[PDB]
DNA sequence: ATCGGATGTATATATCTGACACGTGCCTGGAGACTAGGGAGTAATCCCCTTGGCGGTTAAAACGCGGGGGACAGCGCGTACGTGCGTTTAAGCGGTGCTAGAGCTGTCTACGACCAATTGAGCGGCCTCGGCACCGGGATTCTCGAT
DNA sequence: ATCGAGAATCCCGGTGCCGAGGCCGCTCAATTGGTCGTAGACAGCTCTAGCACCGCTTAAACGCACGTACGCGCTGTCCCCCGCGTTTTAACCGCCAAGGGGATTACTCCCTAGTCTCCAGGCACGTGTCAGATATATACATCCGAT
């Protein structure tokens, strides 16, 4: 790089690199932390929070809002498969649950 | 002459209703009554943030949604469809919450 | 066979037995030695070391630490220090 | 007063980089703050763990990276370690 | 409370039958305070030797093990210079069935022969260990002149 | 020549000496005022341990010197 | 000021409500007391960890972010209260 | 004419004997050769300690003896003895392995 | 190379399993699923261990791998190391 | 307590108070230990290694055998209703099972 | 000759001839008892590292550890272990 | 087979209110330049342990067949649960009053990190004898077809 | 209700084997002593908000009655695993041979923690405004008795 911007724009991220470093050094995970490091996991975080917004903002759209409610996040993760395992054990507060009805119930033909 | 819906409808009805809304099903102040009772017999004299209480109750409704989804298979899965209290039992038994 | 009147004396209070508890290792004390002897000692057989944690857990929430026949020996044969306790 | 770190406004930039009209509320702020957290410490606990077992003292890149693709499942592992590379190159130079 | 009562019986205990070349008594109006005497062991280069020491008993007994201080000089590999005593059964291998008769002559029966494995003094322990004819000559020079 | 010794015990100490004796004629003296083998006991001066070896002589020791005892116990 | 008998709160209208957002039809007569077990065993679980976690830091009100680690601790993790 | 045991009380003693015994149940080179197989897809040319292959092997027998407990019970649930592909399928659900 | 070693658990071993499992009667066609499961099951633990190994610069797939990633997994072993 | 002795010996335990010291401080788990940590540890450690032993060793006695195998251990933990409740994921290699048979299928 | 490897095998052993005078222990579950051992320390030391951090401290006194074993171990065996490391602690101060 | 109530759900429109989006002072944490020192990269070497291979021998696997017990479908019933309506009730909302206690700040005293010397606790290697494994014999006890 | 014969299991004694518990030599890490920078204990102050109280609604809960549909027990059918005997397959034990690489040691170099100095990024605080919830009034999907 250029070495005349700032670590977070150097690395052509959006997530910061120095908090992360800090955070890395004063949370007693090592006696050293690497140089290339805090870039490395800001960036798997800003990729994550990318694909999880984008997911909310789709299911935002097509419920006809504007703005990102727990709901949208909770179906956004549910009806993924990847994030579904990352997040099995999370519980999404004001979120409730998928609608679905087991095939048995419905009324008979 | 008067009009009623045949046993059934209403109920899948009210599935319908409530797996698309997503406020709290249990009313708030029998719960914090309950929460401090519970919390008093642990230790005395005890204070509650109000986040407090609601985070328990969000805790305990994920829960029991989850616990009622697993009953309901079970009762599924022996051909029928009530849920009885042995069904909770054997969902309780293959989670591992009380072996 | 009666038992003898040395053995019955409590080797720790050296006072008669009230209803004296028998370890796994056959050294037998008084209670009130026993129950006093858990919270701030080694927590074993004084006369011998043997480890009876496991065994006192499991027996306090039992209640079965006493010997019901040992007690019932000495307290009918010898009543009259029984009673002045 | 004391000041509270949070990640809202990088979160808010992502946002407005993905989706240009959309909006997002505070509850959904506060979620996405614990998920950016609670990843945030797996992934540093995981590497963490792995500097220790091959007895090493410090944190480079590449154990990030064994945790990433320990931690997440195949698509966004493999997609998560390509961008974490190409960030990593980009910054050396 | 109980303390008093085992002090109690214990010293009745120590009074109808002493043991031989020990002695022992409360010389404080405190019942827990007491003083002992012990006499040179004839198998042991502390022969013509006299020894007092004093002996504090803490707020709970048995359970807790009471203390023991020499307050002449003896140069022995287990004692302490001050006077401190160095005995295994004092404080990791105490037990609530021990009494001070017990102890005064576990404490005789060391007298006897130090302990070698772990000595209080590493020098005068290492001096033993090099030649028993130079251990018993300055055991001989240090308790003949300190004992009386 | 009076020598101020203070112990682990806050105790001042005032010993008689002469700059030609020897510290084993101090800890003789010592032992005999107080009934402690020099054996534990050692002065300490200006940060330097005082070996029994060496003489006071060598030390500089001047008048109504100042002088540390700490006790030392071993292991075991 | 005691409090007793208060498991009653959760009444039956409550337990059919979770159970019909859980994708249940039909609903058997001896639920709910099976039901009101399990829900006060499961908030004396959490309610202990909580306060433990508030006894050690000398303090006398439980905050959220004590339930919060008490939950995580337990398994549940719960997003959307700090943390 | 020859002595032939009644359908079903051969196979308790099977049980009673397997309960007892703590020997490995699986052969251990045809496991060997599966291991061997399944790691070769992930990088080739692997070697492997033996004292690894033993550890995979007794966790695969665990987890296998766990499961058929958990399904057996499903099948008791089901007001049946015999063990069917359903059972062990509603079991792992349950447990929350395949979601 | 290796192809078709699946079949090398064979029928009495899943019916041995079972009867250590507490099973009085078997389907027919239980041994296919439980193959199936098995499979899976060594494939989630064999990916983990050679990541592990994978990371060290090594070449051989110690147990003390195997362990870390059963531990990792949430099903803890003792008796090989750790 | 009296100083001069290993620190093991001071507190009448058994484990090791300095290798569990030296662990704490070295495994990356604060930045200062304190004095009393390691001994607190060290003793809640053999409280609770006592407490397996002394259950394995009875059922290694119920078994007419006088050394501790690994089936003991795990007898001893799984008829432990405290032992079963901490010990719940781990797995004992050759450990076997405890014995248990459903009444529906016993003969009638 | 390797490098030294260090376990517990010597301090499970006293406590073994300390429980049962007369009993010996097989390897396989003398290495069981030494990852168990392990195990149950990694799991309260992390507990305690983690509940001293939540706190803002930079310590890890003995009121950690006892919170972390409170925590961790069911309801009699937490009071057993309180009651010997309070004892153990008490008995090394004095 | 659909026909027509009759119900509930979906849909178009006014509105106004509190939460979201943006602007601003500033100060605490991030950024930049220089040193030193230890951790890690790299090269050479050992021998431990992993892979490959062959003979036998035998316990385990594969195959086939008779059949008895259990999976499964259909019938009948009566009892528990859904549905709806009138009534008693405690939740829900507003507003106020107050003090227990969370949160922030200044002092400083005692607990804990660092460094040298030292030697004894613990580890690696050997070894031998006793506890455990195996085999042969006999006594004991579930089990089932037939009474 | 049972007797008795065929078969599986447990006890007991004798013999042999290897691994586990004790011993010796030894190298390194725990102990002792001292010094010193700093953290958290403590006293003190501020001011947030959790608790208790009141009054007025009206939404949810409760009890009762009616019907109905389905959970359970019974009967019957059938077919498929179980148990046993016979044959074919490769697992396992033992043995030998080769060499790949895990583990160790020595050397050097450069990456990062530490230090100080400088400054701007975001954090708490304030204010404007419109997204959406609420209410009101139509339009259509859907459920039920019955020809
Ligand atoms: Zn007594
Ligand atoms: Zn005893």
């Amino acid at each position: 790089s250029a070495k005349a911007c700032t670590r977070s724009s150097r690395a052509g991220l959006q997530f910061p690199v120095g908090r992360v470093h800090r955070l890395l050094r004063k949370g007693n995970y090592s006696e050293r932390v690497g140089a290339g490091a805090p870039v490395y996991l800001a960036a798997v975080l800003e990729y994550l929070t990318a694909e999880i917004l984008e997911l909310a903002g789709n299911a935002a759209r097509d419920n006809k809002k504007t703005r990102i409610i727990p709901r949208h996040l909770q179906l956004a993760i549910r009806n993924d498969e990847e994030l579904n395992k990352l997040l099995g054990r999370v519980t999404i507060a004001q979120g409730g649950v998928l609608p679905n009805i087991q095939a048995v119930l419905l009324p008979k033909k | 002459k008067p009009h009623r819906y045949r046993p059934g409808t209403v109920a899948l009805r009210e599935i319908r209703r409530y797996q698309k809304s997503t406020e709290l099903l249990i009313r708030k102040l029998p719960f914090q009554r309950l929460v401090r009772e519970i919390a008093q017999d642990f230790k005395t004299d005890l204070r509650f943030q109000s986040s407090a209480v609601m985070a328990l109750q969000e805790a305990c409704e994920a829960y029991l949604v989850g616990l009622f989804e697993d009953t309901n298979l079970c009762a599924i899965h022996a051909k029928r469809v009530t849920i009885m209290p042995k069904d909770i039992q054997l969902a309780r038994r293959i989670r591992g919450e009380r072996a | 066979a009666i038992p003898s009147l040395s053995e019955c004396q409590c080797g720790i209070c050296m006072e008669i037995l009230v209803e004296p508890v028998t370890l796994p290792c056959n050294h037998t004390l008084c209670k009130p030695c026993f129950q006093s002897t858990v919270e701030k000692a080694s927590l074993c057989c004084p006369f011998c070391r043997r480890r009876v944690s496991s065994w006192t857990r499991y027996h306090t929430r039992r209640n079965s630490l006493v010997n019901v026949e040992l007690w019932t020996i000495i307290q009918k044969h010898y009543p009259r220090e029984c009673k002045l306790r | 007063r004391s000041r509270k770190e949070s990640y809202s406004i990088y979160v808010y930039k992502v946002l407005k980089q993905v989706h240009p009209d959309t909006g997002i509320s505070s509850k959904a702020m506060g979620i996405m703050n614990s998920f950016v957290n609670d990843i945030f410490e797996r992934i540093a606990g995981e590497a963490s763990r792995l500097a220790h077992y091959n007895k090493r003292s410090t944190i480079t890149s590449r154990e990030i990276q064994t945790a990433v693709r320990l931690l997440l499942p195949g698509e966004l592992a493999k997609h998560a370690v390509s961008e974490g590379t190409k960030a990593v190159t980009k910054y050396t130079s | 409370h109980m303390a008093l009562k085992r002090i109690n019986k214990e010293l009745s205990d120590l009074a109808r039958d002493p043991p031989a070349q020990i002695s022992a008594g409360p010389v404080g109006d405190d019942m827990f305070h007491w003083q002992a005497t012990i006499m040179g062991p004839n198998d042991s280069p502390y022969q013509g030797g006299v020894f007092f020491l004093t002996i504090h008993f803490p707020t709970d007994y048995p359970f807790k093990p009471p203390k023991v201080a020499f307050t002449t000089r003896i140069y022995h590999p287990n004692i302490n210079s001050n006077g401190s005593i160095c005995l295994d059964i004092l404080r990791s291998q105490w037990s609530p069935a021990l009494t001070i008769s017990k102890v005064l002559l576990s404490i005789a029966s060391l007298l006897d022969d130090p302990n070698p494995d772990d000595p209080k003094v590493p020098e005068i322990a290492r001096i033993y260990k090099t030649d028993r004819d130079k251990y018993n000559r300055i055991s001989r020079e240090w308790t003949q002149k300190y004992a009386m | 020549m009076q020598i101020f010794v203070k112990t682990l015990t806050g105790k001042t100490i005032t010993l008689e000496v002469e700059p030609s004796d020897t510290i084993e004629n101090v800890k003789a003296k010592i032992q005999d005022k107080e009934g402690i083998p020099p054996d534990q006991q050692r002065l300490i001066f200006a940060g330097k341990q005082l070996e029994d070896g060496r003489t006071l002589s060598d030390y500089n020791i001047q008048k109504e010197s100042t002088l540390h005892l700490v006790l030392r116990l071993r292991g075991g | 000021k005691v409090l007793r008998d208060n498991i009653q709160g959760i009444t039956k209208p409550a337990i059919r409500r979770l159970a019909r957002r859980g994708g249940v039809k039909r609903i058997s007569g001896l639920i709910y007391e099976e039901t009101r077990g399990v829900l006060k065993v499961f908030l004396e679980n959490v309610i202990r960890d909580a306060v433990t976690y508030t006894e050690h830091a000398k303090r006398k009100t439980v905050t959220a972010m004590d339930v919060v680690y008490a939950l995580k601790r337990q398994g549940r993790t719960l997003y959307g209260f700090g943390g």
